[PDB]
C-alpha cells in the first residue's frame, strides 16, 4: 500500500489509448 | 433474347504473395517536431499489415519532474494522384484520342546548396544530408505537407502548408518557415498544443464580419428613413447562427458536411489523405537517488535524478487492402500538458453587478471574449482587452493548471526545473506562433540542454509489416508469354 | 544475441561530467550448448568447434532506390516486368556522392527487390558524419569512400 | 534486351484492349476495382434497356 | 486517467421529412441523340 | 455536369478526344453549334451515342496502344 | 556507316 | 505491463536458433 | 524475433519420367577375361 517503484513523479496518470478521428472546437486538428 | 456484345477478357492473372519485411530505423529529434519515421510506396491491390515497436529515451532530467510527456505516432495514406494533376496521364489516360504522347515524368526536388542539413524533413525522410547536387522525386514531401493540411493545421490561426501539384521541378530548402518550406523539405513542422481553455480561443464570437441590423443615415426633423421588417430580422439572426455554426466546427468541407447537414463523408471522395491508425502512451520516468556522500556545493547524497527508459508497442498499425498507387507515411510527435503561471482566473473579475454572474437565463448568449489578464496579467491598460474568445460561461466548466510560490519560473530562485509550465516575455497573442508546442518548456528540466545542441529525445523504432502484394514469390528471370 | 544491463549513474552530478542519471551498460551472458556434437565417425578425423560474433547492419549514407523512380511508367512497377533481368542497384543506393558515380553500378540484386527490402537506418544526430555525433549508441556503418562490391 | 522488348509489348497491347483511364488501367493491370468516386468520375446510379 | 479533451458539441439537430415529388415532361428527339430528360440538386 | 458524364462514360477513348470542360470560375459562352467537343458544355446540340458493339465497332486503330516494339539494329561501318 | 536498315517487330 | 528490467536495449527482439545449412542467394556462406 | 535472411529460391521444376530402355549385345571371348558387357552414363 505504502511501498512503490521509482516510477512515481507526478499526481496525474495518463492512460493508453486508440487515436481516432474527432472534431473538437474550431475544427480537426490532431 | 442473347446477341454478342463485347466483355472484359478478365486480364491475366496476376500473381500474389506474402512477404515479411523488417525494418529499424534510430532517429533523435526535439519535443514538439512531428517527425516521418516510416515511408513505402503501395501498388493498387496489396495488403498492409503493420506493427511498430519502438524505445523512447528521453535525455536525462535533473530531477523526477512533476509532469508528464506524451508520445502519438500516426499512419496515413496518400494517393500519388491528390498529390500529382499528372498522374494519371502518367500511366496513359489520354485527353486527346489513342496513346499520349508527351507525358511528363515524376517531378523532382533539388537539394540546397551544400545539400540539406541535420533535423531537416529530407533528413528523415532519408535523404542524405550534406550532399550537394542531388536530386530526388518531390512526391513524398508533397504527401508530408497534405497530411500537415488535412488534419494537423489550425484553419483559424494560421494558412495552410504550400503544395503544389504541379509538373515542375522544385528547389530545396533549409528554411525553418511553417508554410513554404514544408513541401521543400526543411524544418519539421511543429504540432499545435493540446485542446484546452486557452488553445480553444477563437478569433471572433462568429466567423465572419458581426451582423447587425441596418440603419439609414438619410436626413431631409428627419423625414422617411423607413425601419426594419421582422423578415429582415429573421435573415440577419439566421446569418449570425450561420457563422457561429462556422466556428465552432470548422470550415473544411469535411466539416462543413457534418455541422451542417449532420453527414459523415468519406475522406477519399473529398480527396484527403486518410488516416489509418494511431496510439498515444506517456512516458516513463524512473527516478535515481544519489549514493555518493555529500560534497559541499554540491547536490547532498540522497538527491533524487531521473532517467526516462519507454517501450511502447502499436499493433495492427496499419491494417487495410490499398485500391490505387499510393504512399504509406508515419509520424511521430511528442507533447506535453501544459500549465500556466502568468493569468488569474476570470472569476477573480466578476461581480460590477448581478449579470456578471452565472445565471441559467444567460446560459444561451454569445461568445464571450477571454481578457488578456487570464492569461497574461501585465497591471497595464491589455489587462482587459480581448486575447479570444471561448463558449460562454466556459471558466465555470474549466480550471486551467496552475503553479504558485517558488515553482513559478518568475522568483529569483526558482523551482521551475520540476515542471514543464509555460513562461512568456511579452504578453502572448492567440496566433500562429503561440499556439504551437514549445521545446523550451521541457528543455530548463534536462541535465543536457537542447539549447546545447543535445537533441532531447533518441528513439528506436522496429518495424514489421506483412505485405501481400501483387508480386511472384520469387522473381526469377524468363517469362512464361512471348 | 548477447544481454546489455543498463547501470544508472548514482554518484552526483559534476561539472564536465556526465549527470546523476547517466545509463553505461555491461554485458554478461550465459550460453549452453547441448547436443553440439552428436555422432559416430568411421575414419581417422579432426573435430573443430568455431566461434564468431557478428551484428545485423545499418546504412546512413545511401538512398533507397524509390527515390529515383518515375522517369516514365515503365520505372514503376508491374505485375507484367516482374519476370525480367536482374537489375542493378546503383552507387547512390549505398552511398550517395552528388557525383557521376550515383548512377554507376554497385551489384546486381534479383528485379524489384527494393520493394521487398527495405534496409535499416539512421537519420538526424544519430549519423556518424554529423560534428557532434550521437554514433556511439549504434553499430551502423561508416564509408570514407564509395565502397565496392568486394571481398 | 529481348525480355525488355517483350514486357514493353505486352503492356501496349493490355492497354489497347482494355483502355487505359485509371480505373481501367488500375482493373487491367492489378486486378482491382477502384470506386468510381475516389477517383473522381460521375457515379452511375441505375440503367435499363428495352 | 482521464482529462478534459474538446470534442463535438454534436451540433444542431436536423430536420428531416420524406416527400413525394411528382414530374412529368413530354419531348421530342431523333435517334442517337443522348437527352437530358431529369436534373435536381441534391 | 453534362459534359463530364459523357467524358466519364459515353466517349470512346481510342477515335475521339474529350469533351470541353471548364473547372474554373469564370464565366462561359453558351453556344448552338453542333461541335461534338467544344459545344457540349457551352448547351449546344447533344451529344451523339456510339452505335454499339460488334466487330466493325470494336476495330482499334493500331495492334497496340503505342509504337510497335522492334529490336535494335545500328547503322555503324568503319 | 549506315543510314536505316529498321528492325524486326515483336509481332 | 510498464516497470520492466535493466534488460532493454533496443526496439528489435533476436531469438536464439539451431543452425541449419542452408542454400542462399549466391551460394552456401555461413 | 523474425528478421529477413536470404534462403533458397526452391529453384525450377524439374521434370521427371520413367523409360523403358531395351539392350541386346553378342559377344565372344575367352576364359579369365574381365569383360565389359554394359555401359551406361547417369
Amino acid at each position: 500500500k505504502r511501498h512503490q517503484w521509482r516510477l512515481t513523479h507526478s499526481a496525474r496518470s495518463i492512460k493508453r489509448a486508440n487515436i481516432m478521428p474527432s472534431n473538437p472546437r474550431g475544427g480537426r486538428r490532431f | 433474347a442473347r446477341v454478342h456484345d463485347f466483355s472484359m477478357f478478365k486480364g491475366n492473372h496476376i500473381p500474389r504473395s506474402k512477404i515479411h519485411i523488417p525494418h529499424k530505423t534510430i532517429r533523435a529529434f526535439n519535443v514538439g517536431e512531428i517527425i516521418p519515421i516510416y515511408q513505402t510506396p503501395v501498388y493498387p491491390g496489396e495488403h498492409i499489415k503493420m506493427d511498430l515497436t519502438s524505445l523512447y529515451r528521453p535525455s536525462t532530467f535533473i530531477v523526477p519532474p512533476m509532469d508528464d510527456l506524451i508520445v502519438d505516432t500516426y499512419a496515413f495514406a496518400v494517393p500519388w494522384r491528390i498529390v500529382w494533376k499528372d498522374l494519371e496521364k502518367f500511366f496513359g489516360e489520354n485527353s486527346d484520342s489513342w496513346d499520349v504522347k508527351n507525358a511528363p515524368p515524376v517531378p523532382d526536388i533539388v537539394a540546397p546548396s551544400g545539400g540539406w542539413d541535420y533535423g531537416t524533413l529530407a533528413d528523415h525522410f532519408g535523404i542524405t544530408p550534406k550532399v550537394p547536387g542531388i536530386r530526388v522525386k518531390s512526391l513524398r514531401f508533397r504527401a508530408y505537407a497534405k497530411i500537415i493540411n488535412d488534419w494537423f493545421r489550425d484553419q483559424n490561426l494560421s494558412s495552410e502548408c504550400a503544395l503544389t501539384l504541379d509538373s515542375s521541378n522544385s528547389q530545396g530548402s533549409n528554411g525553418s518557415n511553417q508554410v513554404t518550406d514544408i513541401q521543400l523539405g526543411g524544418k519539421p513542422y511543429i504540432a499545435n498544443k493540446y485542446h484546452d481553455y486557452f488553445t480553444s480561443c477563437l478569433p471572433a464570437p462568429q466567423k465572419g464580419a458581426p451582423t447587425t441590423l441596418n440603419v439609414g443615415g438619410m436626413a431631409p426633423d428627419l423625414s422617411n428613413a423607413t425601419g426594419i421588417s421582422i423578415s429582415d430580422l429573421r435573415l440577419a439572426i439566421t446569418y449570425q447562427h450561420y457563422k457561429e455554426m462556422d466556428a465552432r466546427g470548422g470550415t473544411r468541407y469535411v466539416e462543413f458536411t457534418l455541422n451542417h447537414f449532420g453527414v459523415h463523408t468519406a475522406d477519399a471522395r473529398l480527396q484527403r489523405s486518410e488516416f489509418l491508425g494511431g496510439h498515444s502512451q506517456s512516458l516513463l520516468v524512473q527516478s535515481v537517488p544519489q549514493t555518493s556522500s555529500t560534497v559541499e556545493k554540491m547536490t547532498p547524497q540522497g538527491n533524487l535524478a531521473a532517467f526516462s527508459e519507454t517501450m511502447i508497442q502499436n499493433n495492427y498499425l496499419v491494417n487495410k487492402t490499398f485500391t490505387e498507387h499510393s504512399y504509406i507515411i508515419v509520424l511521430a510527435v511528442v507533447r506535453y500538458k501544459h500549465t500556466y503561471q502568468q493569468g488569474i482566473e476570470a472569476d477573480w473579475f466578476r461581480g460590477q453587478d448581478k449579470f456578471d454572474m452565472y445565471d441559467p437565463l444567460l446560459a444561451n448568449i454569445s461568445e464571450q471574449p477571454v481578457k488578456n489578464r487570464e492569461i497574461m496579467v501585465q497591471g497595464n491598460s491589455q489587462d482587459n482587452e480581448i486575447f479570444g474568445f471561448q463558449e460562454a460561461w466556459a471558466d465555470l466548466r474549466f480550471k486551467p493548471n496552475s503553479v504558485a510560490g517558488v515553482m513559478r519560473s518568475s522568483h529569483p530562485q526558482s523551482l521551475d526545473y520540476w515542471h514543464f509550465a509555460d513562461h512568456y516575455a511579452q504578453l502572448p497573442k492567440l496566433s500562429s506562433e503561440w499556439l504551437k508546442e514549445d521545446y523550451k518548456n521541457v528543455d530548463r528540466t534536462l541535465a543536457l540542454k537542447a539549447s546545447d545542441n543535445t537533441p532531447q529525445l533518441r528513439v528506436d523504432f522496429m518495424f514489421n509489416t506483412i505485405a501481400e502484394k501483387p508480386m511472384p514469390l520469387y522473381s526469377t528471370p524468363g517469362l512464361r508469354r512471348i
